[PDB]
C-alpha cells in the first residue's frame, strides 16, 4: 500500500490507522457488516462473538457507500517498529456478516468491496532507512 | 508544530454519522478515532520533522561507480582505460532514483561527494607514487577528451576538481541547473514532432525523458604519468538533493527497473507473495 | 443534508452506521444516566466500567423465514457473556444499565415484511405446564445471546418436570395479553420497504435504584413478524436479523468472588 | 551575519550558522518546514464535505 | 433542494447534466487559469480562442464488459482532431490547457461494478520489447480519441521493431507501480450502485508555463474496472463508457503553418 | 555547591539521642560526626564535581573489536572476510556495561569514535595502496550486505562514514533513539504472551532485554579493490554517553558476565577472598 | 550454561505461589531442563551481592522490633504504560538476613503472609481476554 | 551566540562555547549539575524521622 | 484466596487488642427482611 511503502523508509511509526470500505454490489443489495480491531495479547478472533469484544463498527449498507473503521493508537511503546516484531505487534483486524447480504431476484448474489488504508493526523514516523522493496544486480 | 492530539470524547446517539462517507467523490476517508470510539485526552508532543522533504532527501546516496587506471598503455583499448567519461544521471543505481520518483517534478541544489579507492593490479612491478585525480564537469557542447592527456583537461571554463589520493572525499555544490522551472522525473512525450511523409527514421526513435535529458558529462583521469606498477581506481559518485521542493506525488516503483525508462522485465512483475488465505493473521 | 434515515452511533471503541433508519426511540422519553446521590442505596463506591463495557456487542444472527413466529431476548441476560460487561456483571452482587438496542435487517426493494421491535419492562412469560403455575427453570428463563423463539401453538407438557420452559405463544405475547397491544411498549417497526434498522435507547427501569442482574432481567426484547417475509422468486428465502446492544451508564456495587450460574 | 536558531531537542538550546559562500546553493540543509495541506490530495473536492453530514445528500 | 448528486456544467455552446454525480474533483485543489505576466515565457501576444475551443468534445464511446481490463487516453492527444481546439493546437508551436473531464456510465439498480477514473500527470508507460528501453513509436503513443486498452498479460515482442507500443499491464498501471496506489492521483470512482458519472477539473500541470502539445501529453486519463461489471440476467452484457472533455483557459504561442504529424 | 562543612560542637548530656535509630524503617543511618563527638569548625571547599553522572560517564569506552580484510577472495568464506556486520550492543565488553548497569533506566546522546588499524598478512606479495573504509549504520529493516561490493553500500538513506586510513579517528553523535521514554538496562519480561494451547514453540524461547532490543547493525568494508598484498584490519568501536540522565540505582555486577543477560558461571561465583578471622585488621 | 537468558514464560510467571531462593547453584546437564531461575540467595539470583540490595526500596522485619513491613510503590518503567502479561515492573524479595531461632524448638516455623493492593490502576486496549500458556 | 561560563579551578577564569551544529546531540558534555536528593534512597519514609527523636515512639 | 476477593481487613495482633470489620450496606433492596430469605440474602462472613 502507499502507507506501507512510505513506512518501509522508516524504522518507527505511531498513530491511528483508518480502514475505509467501499461496497460495490448492486443498489438492490442490503447488508450489515461488522469490522473489528482487537488489540494484541489474546486469542486471535475467528468468530464474530470474539471480534465484537474488541474495537468495532457495524456498517449498514445503503446510500452512503463507504464505512470507516479506525484502529486507534493502542500500544505499550510510544512507537512500533516497521518490521514483523512480537514486542510491537499491533493486533487483529477481522470482518463478519452482522446480518447477511440480501438481494432480490435478477440481482448478482456475489459481489465485492474494496478496502483502503490511510494514516490519521496523529500519525508520524522516525529513523530514515533503506527499503527492502528495491534492489539491483552487482 | 506537532502531530494531532486526541480530545476527551464519550459516546453519541445522533443523526451525525462521521463513520459513513462516499469515496466515489475522490475524497479519502477522513474519520479519526474520536469519531467512532470513546477517547481520553492525549497531548501529542511528537512531530513530523523526519518526513519533511528536506529530511527524506537529506542523505548522500551513491549514484554510480566509475573506473580509471594508470599504466603504460600500448593499445587503443588500454589508452581508453587511462580516463573515463560518464553521462551524469541518477538511473545507474535504484535507491535515490526510487525516492525521487515518489514525485513528478522537483527543484533542488545538489551536493556532490566522491569516494576514490585504489589497488595494485600486480606485485613484482615495483610501486606507484601518490596519485592526483582530475574530475572535470563537461557541460553539453564542451569538447570531450579522446585521451587522458589531450588539451581538454586544461579546463579553462569547465569546473574541475583536483583530488589528492588519501585526502578527505572531495565535495562541491551544484545549483538548480534545469532549463525548465523544475526538473521532470517523468516526461510523457518526444524531443520532436515527426511530420507527414518525412524521410526521417521513425523505426529506431525513443520515448520519454531519455529523448530530452542532458546534464553533461563527468570526465575523470589520473593526472600522474604511469609507474611500473599498474594502479586501478574506483570513483564512487554521491548525490544529496538539498533545498528541496517536489510536486505531484506518484505511486513508488513496485517492480525492478530494467533501464532509464519505466519499462519492466517479464520475469520480475510479481512483487506480492500470495497469502495462504484471505483470513491469514 | 442531514436525514432521519442516516445515523451514526459511537459507544467506546464501536460504531454503527445505518442509511435506512426511521428516527430512533428513547424509551419513555428518558436517556439513561448514572445513579444520583439523592436516589442511591448501596453505600460502597461503585464500579463504573465506562468504555470497557459500554460498547456495542453483536449477538449471533437469526434467520427470518416466511414461517418464523418471532424471537425474544432478556437484558442483561443476553449480554452476560459479553466481554468486560459480563465480567463486571458477575463479579458484583448489584448492577444497573441502560442500553442502545440496534436491530439490523436489510433485504431489497422487491422483498416485503414487517418486524415489530418491542422493549418490554419486566417481560414475565407463561410456563409450559398446567400441573403448576410460575414453573420455569433458571436455565430456560436465561438462554443468553441465543434468546428464544415464539410458537403459534400452545402444547403444555404431560409432566410438570417437562414443562419448565416459557410457553412463548406469539399472539398472546407469551404472557396472556394480545400482541396487537404491544405498541404501548417502546418500539419501532422494520418495514422492509421503508427501513433496514430499529434503534431503541433504554434507561434503567425498575422499582429499585439497583438490583441483582444475575437474578432479574429488567427488559425483554421482542421481535415479531407483523407481516410475513415474502419474496416472489423464492418464498423459502431467509434474511438475517442481527441484534447489536451497548450497555450505557453501567454502575456496579457489592464486589466479591465471581458468580458462576448453574448451566443445568 | 550569524543566525542563532533552536536545535532539535535530544535526550535531555541554540546553535549558530554563518554562511561562508556567495552562492545559496553552497548552504547547508533548509530549516525544518512543517507546512502541510493533505486535503489537496485527501479531499480535492469542489463542494465542502462536512464529516458529520452525509457525503451524498 | 441542491444536491451533491445533481450538477450542470456549461462551457461555450455545450452543457452537461448529471442526476447521479458524487461531488466533483478539482485536481490538487487548483482551478485552471490563464498564464500570469510574472510566470510568462514566450513573448508573442498569445491566442486565447475561448468559446471556439473551450467546450465539451465527446469521444467515441467504449464498451464495458465483464472481461474489460480498462482504458487510457492522453491529453491533449485525445482532443487533437476536435474542432477549433485541434486547429489552434496544430497552428501553434506552444499551447497550455486545463480540462473538465466528464466520464459517463449509467446502468441499473440491478447492475454492479466500479470504475477508477484517474488523471495522471506525465503518464509515462512501459514499451513492449525487452531488446530496447523507452522504445515506443509516436503513432502508438498518440492514438487520439480512440485511446488504448489495458491487458492482464505482458507478452513482450520477439523483435524490437514489433514491440514499439505500450505494455499497458493493468495491475502495474502500465508503468511498474501497483494500481492500488493510483488513488494518490486526482480521481473519482463510478460505483454503479452510487453514481453514473465522474467529474475532474484539471489545471495545467508541467515543469514549464507552456509547452509543445504535439510533442508532450501533460495528463493521462485512466479508467480501470476495480470491481468487474456483473448483471445476473446476462453476464455477457455490455454498458457504454462515454468520455466528454472540455479544454479550459487555452492559450497558444508561436503561430506558423499547420503541424501535420506522421500517421505511420 | 560543596560537600558538607563541619560545625563547631562540644558535648551533650541530653534526652536527644541522634546515635540511636531503627533501620527496620528502611531509612539508612543519618547521624554525622557532630552528633556523636566534639567537632571543630572545618570549612569544606571540596565539591562532588567528578561523581555527577555526566562526569562518571564522560569517557569514550571500547565496546567491540571488528575485523575486515582486503584480498582476492576465491571462496565463500574468504568473500565474507571482505566486509563485516555487527549488531550494535554494549555487551561485547564489560567495563562500560558494568557502569551503565548501576542504573535500571537511562537517557543519553551517544558519541561514537572509531580506531582503525592494519597489518600486512605476508611479505613478498608486494604492497597495498592506502585504504578507505565505509562504516554504514543499518537501522532495523534496512537491507544487510551479502558482499563487500553489493548495492546496499550506495547508502542513499543509511548514514555512512568514509574513513581514510591514517586520518584522525572518525566520530559522530547519535541522539537518544529509544522507542520508549528511556533506555531499559534491564527488562523483566518477554516480547510476546504465549497463549493457552497455541502450537508456537515454548521450549527454545528467550527472556529479558535480548527478546526486545534492536539498535540495528554496523556494516564495515574496505572500499578499495584487492592489492597483491592481503591487508587485515581491526575497527575498535568507542561509545561515550553524553547529556546523561539515569533512574533506579542497582547493586553493581559482583561476578563475571557470561553473555548478554544477568546469568552467572558456576566456576566464577566466589568474589570474596575469605578473611583469616572476623578480627583481621 | 548451554544457553543465556533461557527461562520459560511459565517458570518466570509462577503467580501468587512465587518462588524460593537456594544457597546452591546446580545448572542443568541439558538446556531443556534449566529453563527456570537460578535464584542463588547471596547473588540475589542476578549476579550482584545481596548485601547491596538496600539500594532498592526496603524495610526489615526484625522480630524483636516489628511484625510487618509496608512499602508503597509508584508505577516504575521506561514507558507510561505497558503489557502486564509480558512484563513484570517489580520484584518482591524476602531474604532471611538473620536466621529464625527459637530456643525451645529450633525446627519451629512461623508464617510470612504477603498482602498487596493495586493502586491508581489504569488499562488501555480492551479486547477478548488473554489466557496465557500454563505449560 | 557565544556562551561565557566559569571554568573548573586549577592549581592557581571563564571559557567560551559556540555550538556549530543544528542538533543538540552534537553538543559537548552537559554543564556540571550539582543537584542531589539522597533522601529518596537513604530515607524514603512516609512519616518524618527527626534524628534527635526516637526512630520508633 | 476466595475470601480476600471480598470486603476484608487484615488484623495485626498487638497492643491494640481489638479489630473492627464492617459489613457495609450492599443490597439490591433498600431494606432486607428479618427472616431467612433468598431474595434479601446478605452474603458471607469468614475468617482465615
Ligand atoms: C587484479 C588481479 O587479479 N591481480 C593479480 C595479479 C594478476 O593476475 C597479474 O596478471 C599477474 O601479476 O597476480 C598476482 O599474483 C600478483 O601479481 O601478485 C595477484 C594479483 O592480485
Ligand atoms: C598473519 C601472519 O602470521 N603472517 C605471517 C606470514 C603468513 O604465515 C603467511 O601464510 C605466509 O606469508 O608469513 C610471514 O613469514 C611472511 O609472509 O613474511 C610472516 C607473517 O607475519
Ligand atoms: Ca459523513
Ligand atoms: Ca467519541
Ligand atoms: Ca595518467
Ligand atoms: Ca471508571
Ligand atoms: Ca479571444
Ligand atoms: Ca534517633
Ligand atoms: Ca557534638
Ligand atoms: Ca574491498
Ligand atoms: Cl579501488
Ligand atoms: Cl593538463
Ligand atoms: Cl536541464
Ligand atoms: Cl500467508
Ligand atoms: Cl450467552
Ligand atoms: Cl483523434
Ligand atoms: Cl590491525
Ligand atoms: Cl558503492
Ligand atoms: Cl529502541
Ligand atoms: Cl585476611
Ligand atoms: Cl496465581
Ligand atoms: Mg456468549
Ligand atoms: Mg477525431
Ligand atoms: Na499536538
Ligand atoms: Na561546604
Amino acid at each position: 500500500t502507499m502507507l506501507g511503502e512510505i513506512l518501509n523508509y522508516y524504522t518507527h511509526w505511531t498513530g491511528s490507522l483508518r480502514f475505509t470500505f467501499l461496497f460495490c454490489g448492486s443498489m438492490m443489495a442490503t447488508g450489515k457488516i461488522l469490522l473489528s480491531y482487537s488489540p494484541p495479547g489474546a486469542k486471535p478472533p475467528t468468530t464474530r462473538k470474539d471480534a465484537m469484544l474488541g474495537t468495532h463498527i457495524i456498517w449498514d449498507l445503503g446510500l452512503q457507500s463507504s464505512c470507516t473503521m479506525l484502529a486507534p493508537w493502542i500500544s505499550n511503546t510510544v512507537y512500533r517498529r516497521c518490521i514483523k516484531d512480537d514486542f510491537t505487534e499491533g493486533g487483529y483486524i477481522t470482518c463478519f456478516y452482522q446480518t447477511r447480504i440480501v438481494v432480490p431476484s435478477g440481482t448478482p448474489t456475489s459481489m465485492f468491496m474494496l478496502a483502503f488504508v490511510s494514516a490519521c493526523p496523529d500519525f508520524s514516523v522516525r529513523l530514515l532507512r533503506d527499503t527492502n522493496h528495491i534492489s539491483q544486480r552487482t | 508544530p506537532t502531530a494531532q492530539s486526541t480530545p476527551l470524547t464519550s459516546g453519541v446517539n445522533s443523526q451525525e454519522v462521521p463513520a459513513l462517507t462516499a469515496v466515489e467523490t475522490g475524497a479519502s476517508g477522513q474519520a479519526v478515532p474520536s469519531d467512532v470510539i470513546e477517547t481520553r485526552h492525549v497531548v501529542n508532543y511528537k512531530t513530523r520533522s523526519e518526513s519533511t522533504l528536506e529530511s527524506f532527501f537529506g542523505r548522500s546516496a551513491c549514484v554510480t561507480i566509475l573506473e580509471v587506471e594508470n599504466f603504460n598503455a600500448t593499445t587503443d583499448a588500454d589508452r581508453k582505460k587511462q580516463f573515463t567519461t560518464w553521462a551524469i544521471t541518477y538511473t545507474d543505481t535504484v535507491q535515490l532514483r526510487r525516492k525521487l520518483e515518489f514525485f513528478t517534478y522537483s527543484r533542488f541544489d545538489l551536493e556532490m561527494t566522491f569516494v576514490i579507492t585504489e589497488r595494485y593490479y600486480a606485485s613484482n612491478t615495483g610501486h606507484a607514487r601518490n596519485q592526483v585525480y582530475q574530475l572535470m564537469y563537461i557541460p553539453p557542447g564542451a569538447p570531450r577528451p579522446t585521451a587522458w592527456d589531450d588539451y581538454t583537461w586544461q579546463s579553462s571554463s569547465n569546473p574541475s576538481v583536483f583530488y589528492t589520493y588519501g585526502s578527505a572525499p572531495p565535495r562541491m555544490s551544484i545549483p538548480y541547473v534545469g532549463i525548465a522551472n523544475a526538473y521532470s522525473h517523468f516526461y510523457d512525450g518526444f524531443a520532436r514532432v515527426p511530420l507527414k511523409d518525412e524521410t526521417v527514421d521513425s523505426g529506431d526513435t525513443y520515448y520519454g525523458l531519455v529523448t530530452i535529458n542532458d546534464f553533461g558529462t563527468l570526465a575523470v583521469r589520473v593526472v600522474n604519468e604511469y609507474n611500473p606498477a599498474r594502479i586501478t581506481s574506483k570513483i564512487r559518485v554521491y548525490m544529496k538533493p538539498k533545498h528541496v521542493r517536489c510536486w505531484c506525488p506518484r505511486p513508488p516503483r513496485a517492480v525492478p527497473y530494467r533501464g532509464e525508462g519505466v519499462d519492466f522485465k517479464q520475469d520480475s512483475i510479481t512483487p506480492l507473495t500470495a497469502v495462504e488465505n484471505i483470513n491469514t493473521f | 443534508g442531514y436525514s432521519d434515515r442516516v445515523r451514526q452511533i459511537t459507544l467506546g471503541n464501536s460504531t454503527i452506521t445505518t442509511q435506512e433508519a426511521a428516527n430512533a426511540v428513547v424509551a419513555y422519553g428518558e436517556w439513561p444516566s448514572y445513579l444520583d446521590d439523592k436516589e442511591a442505596n448501596p453505600i460502597d463506591a461503585p464500579t463504573e466500567p465506562d468504555v470497557s463495557s459500554n460498547r456495542f456487542y453483536t449477538l449471533d444472527s437469526v434467520q427470518w423465514k416466511s414461517t418464523s413466529r418471532g424471537w425474544w431476548w432478556k437484558l442483561p441476560d443476553a449480554l452476560k457473556d459479553m466481554g468486560m460487561f459480563g465480567q463486571n456483571m458477575y463479579y458484583h452482587y448489584l448492577g444497573r444499565s441502560g442500553y442502545t438496542v440496534h436491530v439490523q435487517c436489510n433485504a431489497s426493494k422487491f422483498h416485503q415484511g414487517a418486524l415489530g421491535v418491542f422493549a418490554i419492562p419486566e417481560y414475565v412469560m407463561a410456563c409450559n405446564t398446567e400441573a403448576k403455575t410460575s414453573y420455569v427453570s433458571y436455565v430456560n428463563a436465561n438462554p443468553g445471546e441465543k434468546g428464544g423463539v415464539f410458537d403459534n401453538a400452545y402444547n403444555p407438557s404431560a409432566e410438570a418436570s417437562e414443562g419448565r420452559k416459557f410457553a412463548a405463544l406469539d399472539y398472546l405475547l407469551g404472557c396472556g395479553v394480545l400482541a396487537g397491544n404491544a405498541f404501548v411498549y417502546p418500539h419501532q417497526i422494520i418495514n422492509l420497504r421503508t427501513n433496514n434498522s430499529a434503534t431503541l435507547v433504554l434507561p434503567y427501569v425498575n422499582s429499585l435504584a439497583i438490583d441483582c442482574m444475575a437474578k432479574h432481567n429488567n427488559w425483554g426484547l421482542v421481535i415479531l413478524p407483523l407481516c410475513k417475509l415474502d419474496y416472489a422468486p423464492n418464498s423459502s428465502t431467509e434474511i438475517p436479523i442481527t441484534v447489536t446492544i451497548a450497555p450505557m451508564f453501567t454502575e456496579f456495587n457489592g464486589l466479591r468472588n465471581i458468580t458462576v450460574p448453574a448451566t443445568q | 551575519g550569524a543566525q542563532v536558531s533552536s536545535q532539535k531537542v535530544g535526550a535531555h538550546v541554540n546553535y549558530t550558522t554563518i554562511n561562508y559562500y556567495k552562492d545559496s546553493a553552497s548552504n547547508a540543509a533548509s530549516k525544518l518546514d512543517f507546512s502541510q495541506d493533505p486535503s489537496k490530495f485527501t479531499e480535492p473536492v469542489k463542494d465542502i464535505m462536512i464529516k458529520t453530514a452525509p457525503a451524498l445528500n
